[PDB]
């Protein structure tokens, strides 16, 4: 439903991978932490997990 | 791309 800037972190919450993610349009104060499968973006995860 | 916002 919304347009997905960049995956800022990753975390494990409740045995539940979750992405913090920036909206673009949006300021960074509206930031909020997603669980993968609130994404669809590969290309950003797929390139997120390489920057490790 | 996209994601869902909760």
């Amino acid at each position: 439903e919304y347009a997905v800037e960049k995956i800022i972190d990753r975390r494990v919450r409740k045995g539940m991978v979750e992405y913090y993610l920036k909206w673009k349009g949006y300021p960074e104060t509206e930031n909020t932490w997603e669980p993968e499968n609130n994404l669809d973006c590969q290309d950003l995860i797929q390139q997120y997990e390489a920057s490790r | 791309q996209t994601a869902r916002k909760s």
